[PDB]
Protein backbone atom coordinates (compact mmCIF):
# COMPACT_ATOMS: atom_id res chain seq x y z
CA UNK A 1 0.00 0.00 0.00
CA UNK A 2 2.78 2.45 0.87
CA UNK A 3 4.67 1.63 -2.33
CA UNK A 4 1.51 2.16 -4.38
CA UNK A 5 1.01 5.56 -2.79
CA UNK A 6 4.65 6.42 -3.53
CA UNK A 7 4.19 5.47 -7.19
CA UNK A 8 0.97 7.50 -7.40
CA UNK A 9 2.70 10.56 -5.96
CA UNK A 10 5.65 10.08 -8.32
CA UNK A 11 3.34 10.03 -11.34
CA UNK A 12 1.18 12.91 -10.07
CA UNK A 13 1.42 16.28 -11.88
CA UNK A 14 3.11 14.53 -14.83
CA UNK A 15 0.78 11.66 -15.82
CA UNK A 16 -2.31 12.11 -13.63
CA UNK A 17 -4.34 9.70 -15.77
CA UNK A 18 -2.08 6.78 -14.87
CA UNK A 19 -2.04 7.86 -11.22
CA UNK A 20 -5.83 8.01 -10.93
CA UNK A 21 -6.12 4.74 -12.86
CA UNK A 22 -3.79 2.79 -10.58
CA UNK A 23 -5.43 4.33 -7.52
CA UNK A 24 -8.93 3.32 -8.62
CA UNK A 25 -7.53 -0.12 -9.44
CA UNK A 26 -5.80 -0.50 -6.06
CA UNK A 27 -9.09 0.40 -4.39
CA UNK A 28 -10.28 -3.05 -5.53
CA UNK A 29 -7.10 -5.09 -5.96
CA UNK A 30 -5.89 -4.96 -2.34
CA UNK A 31 -9.12 -5.93 -0.48
CA UNK A 32 -9.95 -8.83 -2.81
CA UNK A 33 -6.42 -10.18 -2.51
CA UNK A 34 -6.53 -9.89 1.28
CA UNK A 35 -9.87 -11.69 1.37
CA UNK A 36 -8.54 -14.49 -0.83
CA UNK A 37 -5.44 -14.82 1.34
CA UNK A 38 -7.54 -14.95 4.51
CA UNK A 39 -9.81 -17.62 3.06
CA UNK A 40 -6.86 -19.73 1.91
CA UNK A 41 -4.96 -19.38 5.20
CA UNK A 42 -7.91 -20.17 7.46
CA UNK A 43 -9.18 -23.02 5.28
CA UNK A 44 -5.83 -24.80 4.94
CA UNK A 45 -5.06 -24.35 8.64
CA UNK A 46 -8.45 -25.39 10.04
CA UNK A 47 -8.79 -28.49 7.84
CA UNK A 48 -5.80 -30.15 9.53
CA UNK B 1 -1.39 -72.81 36.41
CA UNK B 2 -4.13 -75.39 35.91
CA UNK B 3 -7.80 -74.49 35.42
CA UNK B 4 -10.35 -77.31 35.82
CA UNK B 5 -13.78 -76.52 34.41
CA UNK B 6 -17.03 -78.44 34.84
CA UNK B 7 -18.55 -81.04 32.52
CA UNK B 8 -20.97 -80.66 29.65
CA UNK B 9 -24.51 -79.60 30.49
CA UNK B 10 -27.78 -80.65 28.82
CA UNK B 11 -30.24 -77.97 29.88
CA UNK B 12 -33.80 -77.22 28.83
CA UNK B 13 -34.44 -73.76 27.36
CA UNK B 14 -35.55 -71.37 30.08
CA UNK B 15 -33.45 -72.68 32.99
CA UNK B 16 -30.31 -71.49 34.76
CA UNK B 17 -26.90 -73.17 34.42
CA UNK B 18 -24.03 -72.60 36.86
CA UNK B 19 -20.62 -73.49 35.44
CA UNK B 20 -17.62 -73.76 37.76
CA UNK B 21 -13.92 -73.11 37.18
CA UNK B 22 -11.52 -74.33 39.88
CA UNK B 23 -8.06 -72.75 39.74
CA UNK B 24 -5.27 -75.03 41.00
CA UNK B 25 -1.73 -73.67 41.20
CA UNK B 26 -2.36 -70.06 42.31
CA UNK B 27 -4.68 -67.73 44.20
CA UNK B 28 -7.48 -66.04 42.26
CA UNK B 29 -7.07 -62.87 44.35
CA UNK B 30 -3.91 -62.03 42.40
CA UNK B 31 -5.29 -62.04 38.84
CA UNK B 32 -8.56 -61.44 37.03
CA UNK B 33 -10.87 -64.18 35.73
CA UNK B 34 -12.30 -63.81 32.23
CA UNK B 35 -15.17 -65.86 30.83
CA UNK B 36 -15.25 -66.46 27.07
CA UNK B 37 -17.89 -68.07 24.88
CA UNK B 38 -17.34 -69.62 21.47
CA UNK B 39 -20.10 -70.69 19.13
CA UNK B 40 -19.20 -73.65 16.90
CA UNK B 41 -16.81 -72.66 14.10
CA UNK B 42 -16.95 -68.94 14.94
CA UNK B 43 -14.84 -66.36 16.71
CA UNK B 44 -14.38 -65.97 20.44
CA UNK B 45 -16.67 -63.63 22.38
CA UNK B 46 -16.17 -62.00 25.77
CA UNK B 47 -18.77 -62.56 28.49
CA UNK B 48 -17.40 -60.82 31.55
CA UNK B 49 -14.55 -60.55 34.02
CA UNK B 50 -14.43 -60.52 37.82
CA UNK B 51 -11.93 -59.16 40.34
CA UNK B 52 -11.98 -61.90 43.03
CA UNK B 53 -10.39 -59.62 45.64
CA UNK B 54 -13.30 -57.15 45.66
CA UNK B 55 -16.14 -58.61 43.60
CA UNK B 56 -16.05 -55.96 40.88
CA UNK B 57 -17.51 -57.69 37.82
CA UNK B 58 -17.79 -56.18 34.35
CA UNK B 59 -19.95 -57.66 31.60
CA UNK B 60 -20.38 -57.25 27.88
CA UNK B 61 -23.33 -54.89 27.25
CA UNK B 62 -25.15 -57.68 25.39
CA UNK B 63 -24.51 -60.07 28.31
CA UNK B 64 -25.61 -57.80 31.17
CA UNK B 65 -28.39 -59.37 33.23
CA UNK B 66 -28.45 -62.62 31.26
CA UNK B 67 -25.20 -63.84 32.83
CA UNK B 68 -23.72 -63.26 36.27
CA UNK B 69 -20.22 -64.00 37.57
CA UNK B 70 -19.57 -64.84 41.21
CA UNK B 71 -16.58 -66.31 43.00
CA UNK B 72 -15.59 -68.40 46.01
CA UNK B 73 -12.15 -67.57 47.40
CA UNK B 74 -12.16 -70.39 49.97
CA UNK B 75 -12.26 -73.12 47.31
CA UNK B 76 -10.63 -70.96 44.59
CA UNK B 77 -13.57 -71.25 42.20
CA UNK B 78 -15.21 -68.94 39.68
CA UNK B 79 -18.91 -69.47 38.96
CA UNK B 80 -20.80 -68.28 35.88
CA UNK B 81 -24.59 -68.48 36.09
CA UNK B 82 -26.72 -67.92 32.98
CA UNK B 83 -29.94 -66.45 34.36
CA UNK B 84 -32.31 -66.84 31.39
CA UNK B 85 -31.10 -68.68 28.30
CA UNK B 86 -32.70 -69.33 24.92
CA UNK B 87 -31.93 -72.10 22.42
CA UNK B 88 -29.12 -70.13 20.73
CA UNK B 89 -26.32 -70.11 23.33
CA UNK B 90 -25.29 -73.72 22.67
CA UNK B 91 -21.63 -72.73 22.65
CA UNK B 92 -18.41 -73.73 24.42
CA UNK B 93 -17.59 -71.73 27.56
CA UNK B 94 -13.95 -71.14 28.50
CA UNK B 95 -12.45 -69.82 31.73
CA UNK B 96 -9.17 -67.94 31.53
CA UNK B 97 -6.86 -65.94 33.78
CA UNK B 98 -5.09 -62.75 32.78
CA UNK B 99 -1.44 -63.09 31.86
CA UNK B 100 1.49 -60.71 31.82
CA UNK B 101 0.55 -57.99 29.32
CA UNK B 102 -3.17 -58.32 30.05
CA UNK B 103 -3.34 -61.36 27.77
CA UNK B 104 -5.14 -64.56 28.83
CA UNK B 105 -2.28 -67.01 29.23
CA UNK B 106 -4.01 -69.95 30.95
CA UNK B 107 -7.39 -71.04 29.58
CA UNK B 108 -9.71 -73.73 30.85
CA UNK B 109 -11.04 -76.67 28.85
CA UNK B 110 -14.61 -75.73 27.92
CA UNK B 111 -18.01 -76.84 29.22
CA UNK B 112 -19.93 -77.43 25.99
CA UNK B 113 -23.51 -76.67 26.98
CA UNK B 114 -26.41 -78.05 24.94
CA UNK B 115 -29.92 -76.58 24.86
CA UNK B 116 -32.63 -78.82 23.41
CA UNK B 117 -35.66 -80.92 24.36
CA UNK C 1 -1.03 -54.07 54.26
CA UNK C 2 -3.65 -56.68 53.41
CA UNK C 3 -3.55 -59.92 55.39
CA UNK C 4 -2.24 -61.94 52.42
CA UNK C 5 0.69 -59.60 51.77
CA UNK C 6 -0.88 -57.46 49.04
CA UNK C 7 0.47 -53.97 49.72
CA UNK C 8 -0.87 -50.61 48.57
CA UNK C 9 1.34 -47.52 48.51
CA UNK C 10 0.06 -44.20 47.18
CA UNK C 11 1.82 -40.85 47.02
CA UNK C 12 0.65 -37.37 46.10
CA UNK C 13 3.06 -35.94 43.55
CA UNK C 14 3.38 -32.77 41.48
CA UNK C 15 5.26 -33.89 38.39
CA UNK C 16 6.76 -31.27 36.07
CA UNK C 17 7.47 -33.30 32.96
CA UNK C 18 8.81 -32.39 29.53
CA UNK C 19 6.41 -32.15 26.58
CA UNK C 20 8.40 -31.75 23.34
CA UNK C 21 6.42 -29.56 20.97
CA UNK C 22 6.57 -28.99 17.21
CA UNK C 23 5.27 -25.42 16.93
CA UNK C 24 4.85 -25.49 13.16
CA UNK C 25 1.06 -25.01 13.29
CA UNK C 26 1.12 -22.31 15.97
CA UNK C 27 -1.44 -21.52 17.26
CA UNK C 28 -3.60 -24.24 15.66
CA UNK C 29 -1.41 -27.10 16.89
CA UNK C 30 -2.15 -30.31 18.78
CA UNK C 31 0.23 -31.91 21.25
CA UNK C 32 0.63 -35.25 23.02
CA UNK C 33 2.37 -34.55 26.32
CA UNK C 34 3.89 -37.82 27.58
CA UNK C 35 4.55 -39.05 31.12
CA UNK C 36 6.95 -42.00 31.19
CA UNK C 37 7.70 -43.70 34.50
CA UNK C 38 9.78 -46.81 35.06
CA UNK C 39 12.10 -48.50 37.52
CA UNK C 40 15.62 -47.47 38.48
CA UNK C 41 18.26 -50.11 39.33
CA UNK C 42 15.75 -52.93 38.68
CA UNK C 43 15.76 -54.40 35.17
CA UNK C 44 12.94 -56.30 33.47
CA UNK C 45 14.08 -59.66 34.85
CA UNK C 46 13.39 -58.37 38.38
CA UNK C 47 10.60 -55.75 38.55
CA UNK C 48 7.89 -55.61 35.87
CA UNK C 49 5.24 -52.90 35.93
CA UNK C 50 1.62 -53.34 34.95
CA UNK C 51 -1.59 -51.35 35.06
CA UNK C 52 -4.06 -52.39 37.73
CA UNK C 53 -7.27 -51.97 35.73
CA UNK C 54 -7.94 -52.19 32.02
CA UNK C 55 -5.24 -49.95 30.49
CA UNK C 56 -7.97 -47.64 29.19
CA UNK C 57 -9.23 -47.14 32.77
CA UNK C 58 -5.97 -46.78 34.72
CA UNK C 59 -5.06 -43.11 34.19
CA UNK D 1 -16.49 -50.86 21.52
CA UNK D 2 -13.19 -51.75 19.82
CA UNK D 3 -13.53 -54.19 16.92
CA UNK D 4 -10.62 -56.17 15.45
CA UNK D 5 -10.83 -56.82 11.71
CA UNK D 6 -8.58 -59.84 11.18
CA UNK D 7 -7.43 -60.74 7.66
CA UNK D 8 -7.55 -62.92 5.73
CA UNK D 9 -10.62 -65.01 6.56
CA UNK D 10 -9.09 -68.34 5.51
CA UNK D 11 -5.81 -68.96 3.70
CA UNK D 12 -4.21 -72.06 2.19
CA UNK D 13 -0.44 -72.35 2.07
CA UNK D 14 2.16 -75.06 1.59
CA UNK D 15 4.85 -76.23 3.99
CA UNK D 16 8.05 -74.26 4.39
CA UNK D 17 6.97 -70.83 3.13
CA UNK D 18 6.72 -67.58 5.07
CA UNK D 19 3.18 -66.53 5.97
CA UNK D 20 1.76 -63.31 7.39
CA UNK D 21 -1.55 -62.43 9.04
CA UNK D 22 -2.93 -58.96 9.71
CA UNK D 23 -5.12 -57.64 12.53
CA UNK D 24 -6.39 -54.07 12.09
CA UNK D 25 -7.96 -52.47 15.15
CA UNK D 26 -10.69 -49.86 14.84
CA UNK D 27 -9.62 -47.58 17.70
CA UNK D 28 -6.23 -47.25 19.39
CA UNK D 29 -4.61 -50.23 21.13
CA UNK D 30 -1.03 -49.45 22.05
CA UNK D 31 0.80 -52.76 22.30
CA UNK D 32 -1.89 -54.83 24.06
CA UNK D 33 -2.80 -57.09 21.13
CA UNK D 34 -2.30 -60.78 21.88
CA UNK D 35 -2.21 -63.68 19.43
CA UNK D 36 -3.71 -67.06 20.36
CA UNK D 37 -3.42 -70.38 18.49
CA UNK D 38 -6.54 -72.54 18.79
CA UNK D 39 -6.32 -76.08 17.45
CA UNK D 40 -9.60 -77.90 16.75
CA UNK D 41 -11.17 -79.60 19.78
CA UNK D 42 -8.74 -77.91 22.17
CA UNK D 43 -8.47 -74.73 24.21
CA UNK D 44 -6.74 -71.66 22.74
CA UNK D 45 -3.10 -71.25 23.71
CA UNK D 46 -1.48 -67.84 24.01
CA UNK D 47 1.29 -67.34 21.45
CA UNK D 48 2.18 -63.64 21.55
CA UNK D 49 1.38 -61.70 24.72
CA UNK D 50 1.75 -58.03 23.95
CA UNK D 51 3.00 -57.12 20.51
CA UNK D 52 6.24 -58.95 19.64
CA UNK D 53 6.77 -60.93 22.84
CA UNK D 54 6.62 -64.71 22.49
CA UNK D 55 5.13 -66.73 25.32
CA UNK D 56 7.20 -69.30 27.19
CA UNK D 57 7.47 -72.42 25.05
CA UNK D 58 6.76 -70.88 21.64
CA UNK D 59 9.26 -71.59 18.82
CA UNK D 60 11.25 -68.71 17.37
CA UNK D 61 9.47 -69.02 14.00
CA UNK D 62 6.64 -66.79 15.28
CA UNK D 63 7.26 -63.04 15.19
CA UNK D 64 4.96 -60.15 16.01
CA UNK D 65 4.91 -56.60 14.72
CA UNK D 66 3.05 -53.89 16.60
CA UNK D 67 1.72 -50.40 15.95
CA UNK D 68 -1.15 -48.18 17.08
CA UNK D 69 -3.84 -49.98 15.05
CA UNK D 70 -2.28 -52.49 12.64
CA UNK D 71 -0.60 -55.64 13.95
CA UNK D 72 1.10 -58.47 12.10
CA UNK D 73 1.91 -62.10 12.90
CA UNK D 74 4.63 -63.58 10.67
CA UNK D 75 5.41 -67.30 10.71
CA UNK D 76 8.63 -68.42 9.06
CA UNK D 77 9.40 -72.04 8.21
CA UNK D 78 5.91 -73.43 8.81
CA UNK D 79 5.82 -76.99 10.16
CA UNK D 80 3.07 -79.62 9.97
CA UNK D 81 1.36 -78.97 13.33
CA UNK D 82 0.65 -75.28 12.67
CA UNK D 83 -2.78 -76.00 11.12
CA UNK D 84 -5.09 -74.16 13.51
CA UNK D 85 -7.03 -70.96 14.02
CA UNK D 86 -5.14 -67.79 14.97
CA UNK D 87 -7.15 -65.19 16.89
CA UNK D 88 -5.98 -61.66 17.66
CA UNK D 89 -7.44 -59.98 20.71
CA UNK D 90 -6.76 -56.57 22.15
CA UNK D 91 -6.75 -55.85 25.87
CA UNK D 92 -6.28 -52.06 25.95
CA UNK D 93 -10.00 -51.92 26.73
CA UNK D 94 -12.39 -54.71 27.62
CA UNK D 95 -11.06 -57.59 25.48
CA UNK D 96 -12.64 -58.14 22.06
CA UNK D 97 -11.31 -60.88 19.79
CA UNK D 98 -11.14 -61.14 16.02
CA UNK D 99 -12.91 -63.59 13.76
CA UNK D 100 -9.86 -65.83 13.35
CA UNK D 101 -8.19 -67.35 10.30
CA UNK D 102 -8.62 -71.06 9.57
CA UNK D 103 -5.13 -71.96 8.39
CA UNK D 104 -5.07 -74.56 5.62
CA UNK D 105 -2.57 -76.66 3.69
CA UNK D 106 -2.47 -76.94 -0.10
Amino acid sequence: ALIEFATVNYFTKSQPARAAKIDRLSRIAFPLLFGIFNLVYWATYLNR
Amino acid sequence: VQLQQSGAELVKPGASVKLSCTASGFNIKDTYMYWVKQRPEQGLEWIGRIDPANGDTKYDPKFQGKATITTDTFSNTAYLQLSSLTSEDTAVYYCARKGLRWAMDYWGQGTSVTVST
Amino acid sequence: ITEDGTLLYTMRLTVRAECPMHLEDFPMDAHACPLKFGSYAYTRAEVVYEWTREPARSV
Amino acid sequence: NIVMTQSPKSMSMSVGERVTLSCKASEYVGTYVSWYQQKPEQSPKLLIYGASNRYTGVPDRFTGSGSATDFTLTIGSVQAEDLADYHCGQSYSYPTFGAGTKLELK
